[PDB]
RNA sequence: GGACAUGGGUUAGUCGAUCCUAAGAGAUAGGGAAGCUCCGUAUGAAAGUUGCACGAUUUUUCGUGCCUCCUAUCGAAAGGGAAUCCGGUUAAUAUUCCGGAACCAGAAGGUGGAAUCAACACGGCAACGUAAAUGAAGUUGGAGACGUCGGCGGGAGCCCUGG
RNA sequence: GAGUUCAGCGCCUCAUGCUGAAUCCGGUGCGCUCUCGACGGCCCUUGAAAAUCCAACGGAAGAAUGGCCUUG
RNA sequence: GUGAAGAGUUUCUUUACUUAAUCAAUGAAGCGGAAUUGGGAUUUAUUUCCCAUAUUCUAGCGUUAAAGUUUCUUCGCGAACUGAUCCGCGUUGA
């Protein structure tokens, strides 16, 4: 046969177009300020990221160590405006803007770019109108239960950091692109993804859909996990198909 | 022994420089593109010759490795005339030639005529 | 002027007689000194209270 | 005088720059230095056979400057004196007796692994000074078991260039003490046996002694603070 | 005759390249690979050029003094960019030659007014202005530097029109 | 003083020379091309980087004095 | 590699350590422990059981040290201490 579409994404045409963005919005490096007291910095810019739903801030700390003035690129939690303080530390008040550690906030709060590990610089709950849950702590052997938004739970060290609030960019996904265009538009400065041509359409040196006088798969769409690549397309690992009405 | 930087760097040396026991080259080469060596010989073409009479231009044909710097040096060695401007020029037959202009007071005729290519 | 223009210009011709001149305008200033000498202000009163 | 104000700084979190202080321990030390403190470490726990373990334990400050001292008189000689021992030598030769009247018998400390290890297997050496630090220990770690076994009092000190230092050489891996004058047996035998009373009398001990295993530092501190309570 | 033969013809500090960087290429450290070579570009490197006078007859960049996130290069004749126009001239060259009239960058450094018998100018209630109007590091800001469509207003050239 | 137009004298004319004038006064625009200025709309699209240049905060450093020649 | 428990002269299970080995961050920038310091209850009380922090600000600035006992001898923007407590087997974390 031939090598698929999902065998060929490798890289190479299928790299993610950069060019456009303006930095990567890692909160900052876990240092003495923020692992004894707190840091104030100011927000200077709320910027837009091609390729991403949601707003960046640019806002800049004073070097504790050095005559210098350091930018971060803060993910812009929502009711953020440009000229406002925001403070990073284990001291900062629980106000929305601020980075604190996940172990010093109250339960049930809602917090936003929280890091798996200390030190992560922030990995979860970084898209738009997404948030992390702090469901609960546990002081001996300090770990931090949250809920991610996909509905996980998610123990994490109570240390690692998170900003109060909920990312900016409310609900991107609920207009309708309405056009071929829009979606053109959409992932144009996101990656060489789009559009997507069904397997059944192929030939059979294609894709393992292809082929056959209709347009059809001919063998179930569920492919067990250790497939090989190649023939992993369809639905892998399906724990269940079809459509569901109610459950947990 | 306090350092107040968390960066550790190479320190400096005394970095001597070469004491050779010997002479590469037992003879230092003769200097390459000497006057004679930077022109070849007067262009008399029609173009060159009114150049010459009205301009107070002399064309001469250099070699390609030549500059204007090396020209009026060569010039105001081998004709002891001064220039004041040179205009370079390589032909598409691979040779380079030369506008050598000349002050008021020096005549391109005379010292044309004083060379003998006229 | 173009950036490379701006160094063949005298030194009053590229900036403004006053603080931050050429490179603040005089509303941002203005606004500065009146925010710095009242945060000043603030300091020295907090500290006075506290002592 | 009414002009000079102090001007204190409060150095705290977020109020202004931090002073220029020692940064020494968060230094990124290079490659080779990095290698050797952690060697060293490495080393002191990780607890070590007693073969090895044996040393690390050297002569005492009283001890080792007494053997040094009584080392320093038997020196091996030098180019220059062994140059004015050959013309003396060859002037003596042409009408005087043979070496039994000019030149007399050589009183030196050994030196030579090879040389050392064959006196002691030959009951020839007197003491026998082995350095702590041989990069290549398996050159030393049987040397205390042959010495005890063959009898010949054997001390371990440290500074291997120390021990070269009376060869004239740049590092001597061990030393020993065969022949010496009349005058200085009492002194000798005083050294040998405060080097008993310390190594041969404990070899059977040390034989049975496993080194290192220390943890050291913050495992050490909480360890304690631990059992504090 | 764009054919054949013989000669002649392309002239720049201001036009481009050269400088910078983009997508990318690609040395070095290091690590794989039997190897041709592959990955890798502050990467797990002792990866060093910039800033003060310590000494010096005396009015000056060399030996040291402790430094601090510097860093390979290549990559656009349509991206960014220091600076030239008019008239004329040849058989064939013109922002290049000639005549006239300008501009930019770099190097050194003759005046001159200002201010000082003591410190480095004034004016305006302000936006701000001038013929100068001392300024080392360090830091900060700006220019370079930016999409597309639609209408409105102004200017230059062209078109039209009365003598 | 250039260029353009027109009109005469040398007449083998030669370095192509010389002697004459005019090149003036007005207007117009949903006009064409280019450009500039103030605006408006659109994006789940917000539309390079660097070399280089300028400005600012800050104060390192500087040595005239016999009320008058002399220097930074 | 090193140790602690359960078990029919021996090692099966889980349950502890980090230096092997693995991961992440960084300009390997403040890790750990000691002395005062005021609450704190042992108590006709003894740091004996406990750990405590300086910057919330309003879109300003924050660097090239000031002040201090005392050393030439007080030509000095001189050299040290301190301001900036001391110490160390670990760059920090998992």
């Amino acid at each position: 046969g031939r090598v698929i579409r999902a065998q060929r994404k490798s890289g190479g045409i299928f790299q993610a177009h950069t060019r456009l963005r303006k930095g990567a919005a890692q909160l900052r490096t876990l240092d003495f300020a923020e692992r004894h007291g707190y840091i104030r910095g100011v927000v200077q810019k709320i910027i837009h990221d091609p390729g991403r739903g949601a707003p960046l801030a640019k806002v800049a700390f004073r070097n504790p160590y050095h005559y210098r003035t350091d930018v971060e690129t803060f993910v812009a939690t929502e009711g953020m405006y440009t000229g406002q303080f925001v403070y990073c530390g284990k001291n900062a008040a629980l106000t929305v803007g601020n980075v604190l550690p996940v172990g010093e906030m109250p339960e049930g709060t809602i917090i936003s770019n929280v890091e798996e590990k200390a030190g992560d610089r922030g990995a979860l709950g970084r898209s738009s109108g997404n948030y992390v849950i702090i469901v609960g702590h546990d002081v001996d052997t300090g770990k931090t239960r949250v809920k991610l938004p996909s509905g996980a739970k998610k123990v994490v060290p109570s240390s690692a950091r998170g900003v109060v609030g909920i990312v900016a960019g409310g609900g991107r996904i609920d207009k309708p692109l309405l056009k071929a265009g829009r979606a053109f538009h959409k992932y144009r400065v996101k990656r060489n993804c789009w559009p997507r041509t069904r397997g059944v359409a192929m030939n059979p040196v294609d894709h393992p859909h292809g082929g056959g006088n209709h347009q059809h798969v001919g063998h179930s769409t569920t492919v067990p996990r250790q497939s090989a690549p190649g023939q992993k397309v369809g639905l892998i690992a399906a724990r269940r198909t079809g459509l569901l009405r109610g459950a947990a | 022994k306090v350092r107040t930087s968390t960066t550790f760097r190479r320190p400096k040396t005394l970095q001597l420089s070469r004491k050779p026991k010997y002479a590469r080259k037992s003879v230092a080469h003769a200097p390459r593109l000497d006057e004679y060596k930077i022109i070849v010989n007067p262009i008399n073409s029609e173009s060159a010759m009114k150049k010459i009479e009205d301009d107070n231009t002399l064309v001469f044909h250099v070699h390609l490795k030549a500059n204007k710097f090396t020209i009026k040096e060569a010039v105001r060695k081998l004709y002891s005339v001064e220039p004041v401007k040179i205009n370079t020029l390589i032909r598409p037959n691979g040779t380079k030639k030369a506008f050598v202009k000349l002050s008021a007071d020096a005549d391109a005729l005379d010292v044309a005529n004083r060379i003998g290519f006229l | 002027l173009r950036p490379r223009e701006f160094a063949r210009l005298s030194h009053n011709q590229k900036k403004v007689q006053r603080a931050y001149g050429g490179c603040l305008s005089a509303n941002a200033v203005k606004d500065r000194i009146v925010r710095a000498f009242l945060i000043e202000e603030q300091k020295i009163v907090k500290q006075k209270l506290k002592q | 005088n009414p002009l000079f104000v102090s001007r204190p700084r409060s150095f705290g979190i977020g109020q202004d720059i931090q002073p220029k202080r020692d940064l020494s321990r968060f230094v990124k030390w290079p490659e080779y230095i990095r290698l050797q403190r952690r060697r060293k470490i490495l080393n002191l726990r990780l607890k070590v056979p007693p073969a090895i373990a044996q040393f690390q334990k050297t002569l005492d400050k009283n001890t080792a400057t007494q053997v040094f001292k009584l080392l320093n008189k038997y020196r091996p000689e030098t180019a220059a004196e062994k140059k004015q021992r050959l013309v003396a030598e060859a002037e003596a030769v042409a009408n005087g007796k043979s070496a039994q009247d000019v030149s007399k018998k050589p009183y030196n400390v050994k030196y030579g692994l090879n040389h050392v290890v064959a006196l002691i297997e030959a009951k020839k050496a007197k003491l026998v000074l082995i350095a702590s630090d041989v990069d290549p220990i398996e050159l030393v770690v049987f040397l205390p078991a042959l010495c005890k076994k063959m009898g010949v009092p054997y001390a371990i000190v440290k500074n291997k260039a120390r021990l070269g230092t009376v060869i004239h050489q740049k590092t001597a891996a061990v030393l020993a003490v065969t022949e010496v004058r009349e005058e200085d047996k009492n002194e000798l035998a005083s050294i040998v046996s405060a080097v008993d009373a310390n190594f041969s009398a404990k070899y059977d001990e040390s034989r049975r002694k496993w080194g290192g295993g220390i943890m050291g530092g913050k495992t050490q501190a909480l360890l304690a603070k631990r059992a504090k309570a």
